[PDB]
RNA sequence: UUGAGAGAUACAAUUUGGGAAGAAAUUCCCAGAGUGUGUUUCUUUUGCGUUUAACCUGAACAGUCUCAUCGUGGGCAUCUUGCGAUUC
């Protein structure tokens, strides 16, 4: 069930309440979710950790 | 067979009327 | 690759990639596997084209698993390079979903190709 | 018994040709005058006619197998119906997890 | 030798033989329906009606080594039927990779490939080679030169094993020869004026004969050493022998027999020579040679009965006057018939049942009444020949000889 | 009797009449199903002979 | 809130706020696939006529559904527990379902629900070779067919000639497109009931289940011999 | 793109409400039921309660025939019909949201880049046809 | 006027069956089938069905520059009064 989900979902997978409040009012969605605590995103710094 | 057929018809009506419709069926 | 069920022959793959080219000109396709699965989730895909050419084919063969839940047709063509040429980008494209429309100019071509697809299921 | 090795071994020999060691035991324990045998599957032709056994399995052997498979548990073993279904499902789960990997 | 009749609204479009060496001949045939019908040659009945599991069958072909059977169906399917299980038992094997248009003709290369001409003007090539990676999927597609003002149908496809070609006749009249490997045309001839319904070849593929609705038989030859070393057929000859059409053509060639046989909409058969087609002679058979009769007379009342398909008719001499007829439509197929001497009772009889009718001349008409006998209604009859005014002898289709109105001992023959 | 003989013939011959929401089909006989192959599909037989007698080939 | 029974015990109609069809539980406490659970002290799983195929035949009205709470049934075409869960519910813990399939991709969840219910035993072999599971079980009381292969009549004929006792039931679900497209359902279903009464299956009823499936039928028959 | 996201999640809300509302209804079957019988008299007769067993209550609706309560007059019937109307208006909301997101997506697709022309049909339904040129 | 064959669709009586009331005569409820009178659906059927046509496509919008999008002003209220859609 995780494998048949698109990669954008796997990006935002932890941040559902921020995601759906930022969709149900027209705001900017999160970019990290549960995947923020990966070591590579730890190595990145700035807006390129969103990248 | 009176007490069987009459009671069977009464039980069948008392069941089948409580899940059915007449003017709501076409709706 | 053995585990790429229905694979198209040359004539069917030529007309599949022709309708992919005119859908790309009409901006009616979503190119890429994640965009194809998004259209599968939202139910706005007519049919899915995949490429039996990716070196892990298991990065593909999961959208069959939710194609057979929404009974949307899916097909394999042998070349990801040629699918990318047909979709009209500079990269190889692994999967592509032709999206739904009812005022579309190429609706008859989409319907003809999807019937030829669901004959071989 | 419920030994997984013997169960899955005879299961593979049942899903393939039936020349297993239990069939060699049957060829040992029925050798009287090269008697006649009724095999179940026609594809077990090797152990059907390998050595001194006139085998026959065609179009009424299925009827007599319908009879003896209808009344396996009532007289053939000293076992009961829930015991036969339990040993059948043990063999079934064993062969299923063998073929379908995990 | 024998005739196997079918009944009302039954036709037969293709038929193929099968003789594995050491076993009996087997005869399969498609009609206009969804089944294949295999006949046992003894009784003259179907011994198997295998419903093929996809659509209405348009063509049938038999594998080389004759263990498999292709049926090409109206919904674009090519279905393989496993034949080698013994005479009578037919299994489904594999539905080959589907398509849109109906496949109108089939051929096999060998045990390996299966070629099929379809009604969209194309010629597909599938692989029926079991235990390959591409088993069942269509390997190639070729497209013939379409007609300008109507659709094109490829009507006849054969494989030519001496070379490596496919010969194909389509509904423009053109006949094309295609290299099998590379799946591509070598040369096209614009031979006929209308469709080419059937085409065949000899043993060593020095000739290809072809025929269709424009009623000429064309011969394409490759017999010269330069023709064989250059792979170049020439349009050698052309004969006009048939009256209306040619719907079937075939060839036989042995040490004391080399003839091609052809027949069409006009009901007669035509025999020509294979290696001497244009030069030699030909024989147009009679349209009927009544080895099984449909007419007999009785001298009393000067009357004559005659039965076509599922109706009998009776007229008397005088001029002549049609006195009675029996269009029995509870029946579906007819076969042989006999009248009582004195002209009292008629008996009609087919391989499924028989029925006996009392007749009374009421003047310028007859009155006909069924007389019930369930032994007759259950028995299969080939011949009934009237020992007496009441006693008849019955030959059954399963080799029984009864005497009714009971059993002749009959010795056995060395097989 | 002249204008309804085919009507009473077909209405006595044919089967599978309606009963309200239902339809009561007859099953056929092993007699006919084992004496004869089934009938031709007149759609495809008419397609083939209508093709071979199309107007574009001038028959006469 | 009021549960009434059906013609076959183990099948009920939960009337009330939603007059909808339902079966019992043999799984204590839990659903298997997110079907709704109604308690009336006693646990019940809603059947769906769209998610499953036998429920559509029940909703269209199958009188002698030979799936019945005192039998054992052979299911040739489930691929997953979404119908054989309800068949194990209706057959109860007295009997046994043999859910036999070939494609081992949803056979994982088939075996996974067969872990939870001892009613369900799986077979992971193709249903045109019943001899490969000769040695597992025989003499069923009703076969079910949900195979969408072209040789439906031959596959269930082989399975009923090997594993179905006399005068038992046959329920076959026929998809029209898996046999012949472009021709209508009436001709292809008449062709298949004649193809199945070529074997020793006296056809009893067919119905077309039209609000639930396009161009399907369910044919019941009794196995003669 | 963010008001297209707003309309798309509203559409997905109504889509899920639609599917798991229609999962918990029950629809009256309409199937051509056929019964096979013997020679001709069984077909000529009435099929005499072979599965109806009453010709009044348990014959003509087949969701449950048989073999022998909070105002059940109109309250339960109006509740049933109103839940059906709820599913129907979920369907109307979902199709209107699909159409408005489709127009929003066409506008967004139109203002990206590339060469294009305004194609006008017979009616006046305009479309934008993009030049055959792949993306650099 | 499809020359013919079949399906739905109104009217009429004549009916077939399952229950309830009666002494029956018969009543009452329900579900059905068939025949005559109108519409209409499907398959051949001939003069001819049109014998060409439809659609796509090649570098086919754009000097009187074309198009998109966000705004600003104005007309139409004697009404395109303007939909997260182009009203001019």
């Amino acid at each position: 069930s995780l494998a048949k989900s698109p990669a954008s979902t796997i990006q935002i997978l932890g941040a559902e309440k921020a995601l759906f409040r930022a969709l149900k009012t027209k705001h900017d969605t999160p970019k990290y979710g549960l995947l923020y605590h990966a070591s590579l995103v730890g190595q990145a710094t700035g807006k390129n950790k969103g990248k | 067979r009176k007490y069987l057929n009459k009671l069977i018809k009464r039980n069948s009506q008392n069941l089948r009327s409580w899940d059915l419709e007449e003017e709501v069926r076409d709706e | 690759n053995p585990k790429a069920f229905p694979l198209a022959d040359a004539a069917l793959t030529q007309q599949i990639l022709d309708v992919v080219q005119q859908a790309a000109n009409l901006r009616q396709l979503k190119k890429g596997a994640n965009e194809a699965t998004k259209t599968l989730n939202r139910g706005i895909s007519e049919f899915i084209i995949m490429a039996a050419d990716c070196e892990p084919i298991e990065i593909l063969l999961h959208l069959p698993l939710l194609c057979e839940d929404k009974n949307v047709p899916y097909v394999f063509v042998p070349s990801r390079v040629a699918l990318g040429r047909a979709c009209g980008v500079s990269r190889p494209v692994i999967a592509a979903s032709i999206t739904t429309n009812d005022a579309s100019a190429i609706k008859t071509q989409i319907y003809a190709v999807k019937d030829k697809i669901e004959t071989l299921l | 018994a419920a030994n997984a090795l013997e169960e899955a071994n005879s299961i593979i020999e049942g899903k393939v040709s039936s020349q297993l060691e239990k069939l060699l035991e049957e060829i040992k324990k029925d050798k009287k005058s090269t008697l006649i045998v009724s095999e179940t599957k026609l594809a077990n032709a090797i152990n059907k006619l390998g050595l001194n056994f006139n085998v026959v399995s065609d179009a009424v052997t299925l009827d007599i197998y319908r009879a003896i498979k209808e009344y396996l548990p009532e007289l053939l073993p000293g076992m009961s119906d829930n015991d036969l279904s339990k040993m059948s499902l043990g063999l079934a789960h064993s062969i299923g997890r063998h073929k379908l990997k995990f | 030798e024998m005739v196997i009749e079918g009944g009302k609204d039954r036709s037969i479009e293709g038929l193929c033989w099968s003789n594995v060496n050491g076993e009996s001949l087997r005869l399969f045939s498609i009609g206009g329906s969804t089944v294949v019908t295999e006949w046992d040659l003894a009784t003259g009945l179907p011994l198997r009606n295998y419903d093929c599991n996809s659509g209405v069958i348009w063509s049938i072909s038999i594998n080389d080594s004759q263990d498999k059977l292709s049926v090409g169906c109206d919904n674009g399917t090519v279905v393989l039927i496993d034949i080698s299980g013994g005479p009578g038992v037919l299994e489904h094997d594999t539905i080959l990779m589907r398509q849109e248009a109906r496949v109108l003709t089939l051929a096999w290369k060998k045990d390996d490939f299966v070629i099929g001409g379809c009604s969209d003007g194309r010629i597909r090539i599938w692989s029926a080679q079991k235990n390959d990676e591409n088993m069942g999927r269509l390997l190639h597609t070729m497209k013939v030169d379409k007609a300008k003002k109507e659709s094109t149908l490829v009507w006849s496809v054969i494989y030519l094993p001496r070379t490596d070609q496919i010969a194909s006749g389509d509904s423009t009249g053109s006949i094309k020869f295609w290299d099998f490997q590379f799946a591509t045309l070598n040369q096209s001839f614009k031979a006929h004026d209308a469709d080419v319904l059937c085409l065949t070849t000899d043993t060593d593929n020095n000739y290809v004969f072809s025929a269709g609705v424009d009623r000429k038989i064309f011969q394409f030859s490759q017999n010269t050493n330069k023709s064989q070393k250059n792979n170049r057929w020439v349009n050698s000859s052309n004969r006009l022998l048939h009256g209306n059409d040619i719907r079937a053509i075939c060839a036989y060639q042995s040490k004391g027999a080399d003839f091609l046989v052809s027949g069409g909409v006009e009901k007669t058969l035509v025999i020509n020579s294979l290696t001497s087609f244009s030069n030699g002679n030909y024989r147009k058979m009679p349209t009927v040679e009544p080895y099984s009769k449909n007419v007999l007379v009785n001298k009393e009342q000067r009357l004559v009965v005659s039965w076509s398909e599922s109706t009998v008719k009776i007229w008397t001499m005088g001029n002549y006057k049609l006195v009675c007829k029996l269009t029995l439509k509870d029946d579906q197929n007819i076969s042989t018939c006999s009248l009582s001497p004195d002209g009292q009772v008629l008996v009609v009889g087919r391989p499924s049942t028989t029925k006996v009718f009392h007749l009374q001349p009421v003047g310028n008409k007859l009155k006909v009444t069924k007389l019930d006998n369930d032994l007759l209604l259950r028995t299969s009859t080939k011949l009934v020949k009237f020992i007496d005014n009441s006693k008849i002898v019955i030959c059954s289709c399963e080799d029984d000889v009864f005497i009714v109105d009971q059993e002749v001992e009959l010795l056995e023959v060395t097989s | 009797i002249k204008t309804k003989k085919r009507k009473t013939l077909k209405n006595l011959r044919k089967d599978s009449v309606k009963r309200g929401k239902f339809r009561v089909q007859l099953l056929s006989t092993t007699q006919d199903s084992k004496t004869l192959p089934p009938k031709k599909e007149s759609s495809i037989i008419r397609s083939k002979d209508r093709w071979l007698n199309r107007k574009a080939l001038n028959k006469g | 809130v009021v549960i009434e029974p059906h013609r076959h015990a183990g099948v009920y109609i939960a009337r009330g706020k939603e007059d909808l069809l339902v079966t019992k539980n043999m799984a204590p406490g839990e659903s298997v696939y997110g079907e709704k659970r109604i308690s009336v002290k006693v646990e019940y799983r809603v059947w769906n006529p769209f998610r499953s195929k036998l429920a559509a035949g029940i909703m269209g009205g199958l009188d002698e559904l030979f799936i019945a709470p005192g039998k054992k049934v052979l299911y040739l075409g489930a691929a997953s527990g979404t119908s054989v869960s309800h068949v194990s519910d209706v057959v109860g813990p007295e009997g046994v379902v043999y859910a036999v399939e070939f494609s081992h991709r949803p056979g994982r969840e088939l075996i996974s629900m067969a872990k939870k219910r001892p009613n369900i035993i799986p077979i992971i072999e193709d249903a045109r070779h019943p001899q490969k599971y000769r040695m597992l079980i025989g003499m069923v009381d009703c076969v079910f067919a949900d195979v969408a292969q072209p040789d439906q009549a031959r596959i269930i004929a082989l399975n009923s000639h090997m594993f179905l006792k006399d005068q038992g039931g046959v329920v076959i679900s026929i998809k029209a497109n898996c046999i012949d497209s472009t021709v209508d359902a009436e001709t292809v279903f008449a062709r298949e009931v004649q193809k199945l009464r070529e074997e020793r299956i006296k056809p009893l009823e067919q119905l077309t289940l039209e609000p639930y499936e396009r161009d399907h039928c369910i044919v019941v028959g009794r196995y003669m011999r | 793109t963010q008001d297209s996201n707003y309309v798309r999640t509203l559409r997905q809300i109504e889509l899920k409400k639609l599917e798991k509302g229609a999962k918990q209804l029950m629809f009256k079957s309409s199937g051509n039921h056929t019964i096979f019988v013997d020679s001709r008299e069984k077909m000529n007769e009435f099929t005499p309660e072979k599965f109806f067993n009453t010709t009044s209550e348990m014959v003509n609706r087949s969701e449950n025939r048989l073999t022998k309560s909070i105002m059940p007059k109109e309250s339960l019937d109006k509740k049933k019909l109103k839940k059906f109307k709820q599913v129907k208006q979920h369907l109307q909301r979902e199709t209107q949201l699909k159409q408005v997101q489709q127009r929003m997506d066409a506008q967004r697709e139109l203002l990206k880049k590339g060469s294009k022309k305004k194609i006008v049909d017979s009616s006046g339904k305009i479309s934008f046809k993009w030049k055959k040129q792949r993306k650099r």
